[PDB]
């Protein structure tokens, strides 16, 4: 089954990202813009620079050069779980417990996590 | 090239100068790759993958910034006072540049651009008398390298320019 | 008299486009309208200095002297962006 609503139209449009230089809110003008739907952008005020490491035998060697832990799965997201990536309130609040996976992203006053 | 763990690898391996060494090659010129990461799942934003070969490791040959004293000096009519305000402007541009407040390029917010300057050459001909001071290598990023009474008399004519910011080639 | 000179461009290389584009101040961007291209010859290339000078005087003037050594010096620049790295 396909739920009613898409994932978009549960974001309010004062938190959809920024589409014109005039509704840049505190990250867009701290770290800058690039509108994706158009014309427009901003360069950051907050600029990260001069990374060193102090520590000089920092990496961890496990034991052998040619050693290599295998590292779990990581899976990708899937927003389908309802339960876990949908809200009953713009607010975030989680989902009722008990109800079915038609009730996830039902009404268009629900909202994102 | 068009795997970047692929054919890639030796064409940079011959570029950086390490054709049988990639440790190396990729202490030269590092490809690194990037993703945009999406705010509310997380993993990856779909078709925001990027890459970009970042030159950590090419140096660079010396700056070389040529002033023409004449050409200013024609547009003060020849008022050597009125050198002063500008010769003031350009030491303070230089001392910005030393302190890493002028990083050059691409993505300089990005992770790139930012320079060190080991030391600054001033090498001036037939200055007029009064700006001979300058002919220096300085290597303090705060000019201390220059006399500080010639840093001062710079300091009186631009302080006196800040009081009354005129057109200064305005005869 | 100055003639015209051929331009020869080094081996296997040849003209270069020069992309530019003019930054915002406000906004730290590239300004609406301000990009641009310059196409230069390179870097070492090579062409003739075609001079004739007629004199009706004896000797050669000293003045014509000084641009000669000013040129085997190269304090003259030619061309377009003299001050953004060309000529």
């Amino acid at each position: 089954g396909l739920y009613e609503i898409a994932p978009v139209d549960l974001l309010d449009e004062t938190l959809k990202p920024a589409t014109d230089k005039k509704q840049l809110s505190p990250a867009d003008r701290v770290f800058g813009w690039v509108n994706q739907r158009g014309n427009g952008c901003y360069k950051g005020q907050l600029r990260i620079h001069s990374v060193t490491c102090q520590h000089d035998d920092a990496i961890d060697d496990f034991g052998n050069q040619n050693f290599s832990v295998p590292l779990a799965i990581l899976g990708q997201p899937k927003p389908e779980q309802a339960r876990f990536y949908c809200a009953d309130d713009r607010k975030g609040i989680p989902l009722e417990d008990g109800y079915d996976r038609d009730d996830g992203y039902s009404d268009s006053e629900q909202g994102l996590r | 090239a068009t795997e970047m763990t692929g054919n890639l690898q030796p064409a940079l391996k011959q570029a950086t100068g390490y054709p049988n060494n990639i440790s190396q090659a990729y202490k030269v010129l590092q490809p690194a790759m990037h993703v945009a990461v999406d705010r509310w799942t997380g993993g990856a934003a779909e078709g925001m993958l990027y890459s970009v070969l970042e030159p950590i490791g090419v140096t660079w040959e010396p700056i070389q910034v040529h002033l023409d004293i004449a050409r200013l000096k024609n547009y003060y009519h020849g008022k050597e006072e009125k050198l002063k305000p500008a010769i003031a402007l350009l030491l303070l541009v230089l001392r910005d540049l030393a302190n890493k407040k002028i990083p050059v390029g691409y993505g300089t917010n990005r992770g790139m651009g930012t320079i060190t300057v080991s030391q600054i050459t001033l090498n001036g001909k037939a200055l007029p008398t009064e700006l001979e001071p300058l002919n220096k290598t300085m290597t303090c990023p705060n000019l201390t390298d220059l006399d500080e009474a010639f840093r001062q008399d710079l300091s009186t004519a631009w302080k006196e320019w800040i009081a009354d910011p005129i057109d200064l080639c305005q005869q | 008299i100055v003639d015209d000179a051929v331009i020869h461009i080094p081996n296997n290389a040849d003209v270069e486009i020069r992309e530019g584009v003019g930054i915002d101040r406000h906004f730290g961007t590239a300004a609406n309208g301000f990009k641009y291209s310059r196409a230069v010859i390179p870097k070492g290339s090579k062409f003739k200095l075609p001079l004739t000078f007629d004199s009706q005087d004896d000797g050669l003037p000293n003045a014509l002297i000084q641009l000669l050594c000013a040129l085997e010096a190269g304090d003259i620049r030619l061309g377009a962006a003299k001050t953004r790295g060309l000529g």
